[PDB]
């Protein structure tokens, strides 16, 4: 789901993610830090830039 | 008399009288835990 | 193990405000946004907050269920 | 000269680059030779005043000037210790299955405000631990955490998984006594907060227990005390005394608080001016300045001062600083009717 | 039991006494000291506490002539009783017609 989420939008809100898929929130974040970096005021963005 | 028991992993109230091998029904785990008491006890929120 | 009530030093009632502090770090809020947003203004209640380690879910996934 | 300078001695505290002068009250009889500082109640009754500034629910800010330091710590330290409040004392367990110890949750619930009027109950005697009607109240907590019979197959998080995982504190119930069901209308005994996490359960535990809470005052614990923070300081009067302009004029602004110092084009030069004293916190970021620091005096007016009373919700602030006046009141007349029963 | 006078020596003069007051801190002798001063009769008003675990203090006053220091002691009670009615009054104003300016 976070990759789809990922594939449709360069942009993924990490709440959106944990309520969408019932998961706990440190399962979420695992989830993000391995593809995804925090830029503050919009959310969580791709690591690599658009090839 | 029933003596009530509480082992480890099942959580199972077991009763079992003196002199008893200590095991548990459905497990065969042999820690078995008290029981918390029913007399009233009064603390002080200091 | 679980936040406190009170603030230490001040008093002021900070055992409330742990779990909304939370969903702003869930949120995207870095942590002295939030702790404004939650109205800590003097840094006592902002140390008690953010020096703050929930141990006692860690403790329950022990717990004996 | 020598009269300003006796006039700002009793008059202005002067905060300086590594100490604070004239800290001390001095207006005294005898201490000043061309002042008549003997008591004037008519004085007093004609400089005194009170301005409320900010008031909302659980915060209070008001000026009073005509005071004395003696009388203001006085009215705070009445407010920290001495204003009774109602607050859990006793806890009856039965069946605490909980992680959190017996001890730690007494604690916990001790600190815990409660909305009941203090003054409406009595003080309880020494022992009588059942307690009366009059001057103790009751508060049933039972929570017991079990699985959600209806969940998704994965529930990662525990809210999904499990219902009453979390005792908040308005699973509280009160268990009236007596007649208190007639006197206090319902909703109106309670937590004050709704929302404080107790505990926190896993399912087959549970919390069964009875709270007996008693009228007490702060100064024998600290979990009596009606304020939050109840606080004073001396309000800042800033004074330039030559005037600043060109662009040192904004370092002027950026050196104390943002709102206090402002700058104005009056001839299309800025020139700074003291706007808002009140706001400033003497950060005293003026002194790292090498130029700007024979060019500003930071003082604080000794009998005008601001008072910050932040309650816990138990009852609205002003009524906390009548209580708190009232007990000042009630120390002087308990004194006075021990000193006419001695003569 | 509360307030109790001690005067200054065996020979019981009048000039120099000290009241022990009970359950009493700094918040009362320090109102009380700061009240009693400003009498122009009373040469040295002084409040100390005995020890931080017992809850009492002792007030120590001398006057200047010939008073017996229970007469600037009641004084003072009765200017710091008036001066806290005086400032309840004017409390209860600011925040009556605040409020009603507010609305
Ligand atoms: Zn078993
Ligand atoms: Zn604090």
């Amino acid at each position: 789901f976070v990759m789809w989420k990922f594939t449709q939008s360069r942009w993924v809100v990490r709440k959106e993610v944990a309520t969408v898929t019932k998961l706990c929130a440190e399962d979420v974040k695992d989830f993000l830090e391995h593809m995804a970096v925090v830029r503050i005021n919009k959310g969580w963005e791709f690591i690599l830039p658009y090839d | 008399q029933p003596m009530i028991y509480i082992c480890g992993e099942c959580h199972t109230e077991n009763e079992i009288k003196s002199r008893d091998p200590i095991r548990c029904r459905e497990c065969g785990y042999r820690i078995m835990y008290k029981k918390r008491t029913k007399r009233l006890v009064v603390f002080d929120a200091r | 193990m679980i936040i406190p009530v009170r603030c230490f030093t001040c008093g002021k009632i900070v055992g409330n405000k742990w779990e909304a502090y939370l969903g702003l770090l869930q949120a995207e809020y870095t942590e002295g946004d939030a702790l404004d947003a939650l109205g800590l203004k003097r840094y006592c209640c902002r140390r008690m907050l953010l020096a703050h380690v929930d141990l006692i879910e860690k403790l329950l996934n022990y717990a004996p269920l | 000269a020598a009269s300003q300078a006796v006039e700002e001695m009793r008059s202005r505290v002067v905060l300086g680059e590594f100490g604070v002068r004239n800290v001390h009250t001095t207006d005294f009889p005898g201490n000043y030779s061309g002042y008549d500082d003997a008591w004037d109640q008519d004085r007093f009754e004609k400089n005194f005043r009170v301005d409320v500034v900010h008031m909302d629910e659980n915060s209070l800010e008001f000026d009073m000037v005509g005071i004395d330091a003696a009388i203001a710590n006085a009215f705070r330290r009445i407010l920290l210790a001495e204003v009774p409040t109602m607050a859990v004392e006793k806890v009856l367990v039965y069946n605490n299955t909980s992680i959190v110890q017996d001890e730690i949750l007494a604690h916990r619930l001790g600190l815990i405000p409660i909305h009941a009027d203090p003054r409406l109950f009595e003080y309880r005697n020494q022992g009588d631990e059942e307690g009366t009607e009059i001057d103790t109240l009751q508060f049933r907590l039972q929570v017991r955490c079990t699985r959600n019979p209806h969940a998704a197959k994965d529930s990662s998080d525990p809210n999904e998984l499990y219902v009453n995982h979390k005792v908040y504190t308005r699973h509280m119930t009160w268990i009236p006594l007596g007649n208190q069901a007639d006197l206090f209308p319902e909703g109106t005994i309670r937590p004050v907060h709704d929302d404080i996490l107790i505990a926190q359960l896993r399912p087959g535990q549970e919390i069964d227990l009875l709270m007996h809470c008693v009228k007490g005052i702060g100064k024998d614990h600290a979990k009596f005390s009606p304020v939050a923070t109840a606080s004073y300081r001396l309000l800042p009067d800033i004074t330039l005394l030559e005037p600043v302009e060109g662009e040192a004029a904004e370092e002027l602004s950026r050196c104390f608080s943002p709102g206090v110092i402002e700058v104005q084009e009056v001839q299309g030069k800025k020139v700074a001016r003291v706007a808002n004293p009140r706001l400033d916190t003497f950060s005293r970021e003026i002194f790292r300045n090498e130029k700007l620091k024979k060019v500003v005096r930071l003082a604080r007016v000794r009998d005008h001062y601001i008072f910050s009373v932040e309650s816990t919700g138990v009852l609205p602030p002003d009524v906390l600083v009548s209580e708190a006046i009232k007990v000042l009141m009630g120390k002087c007349r308990r004194f006075l009717d021990e000193l006419d029963a001695v003569q | 039991k509360t307030a109790l006078e001690m005067v200054q020596a065996a020979g019981t003069d009048r000039h120099c006494v000290t009241f022990v007051l009970h359950e009493e801190d700094h918040t009362l002798g320090n109102s009380l000291r700061y009240m009693i001063m400003k009498n122009p009769e009373v040469e040295f008003c002084g409040y100390t506490t005995t020890h931080p675990s017992e809850s009492k203090i002792n007030l120590r006053i001398q006057t200047r002539g010939t008073l017996p220091a229970v007469e600037p002691f009641q004084r003072g009670l009765n200017e710091l009783m008036n001066v806290c009615q005086h400032v309840l009054d004017k409390f209860e104003a600011s925040i009556k017609d605040y409020k009603d300016q507010k609305a």
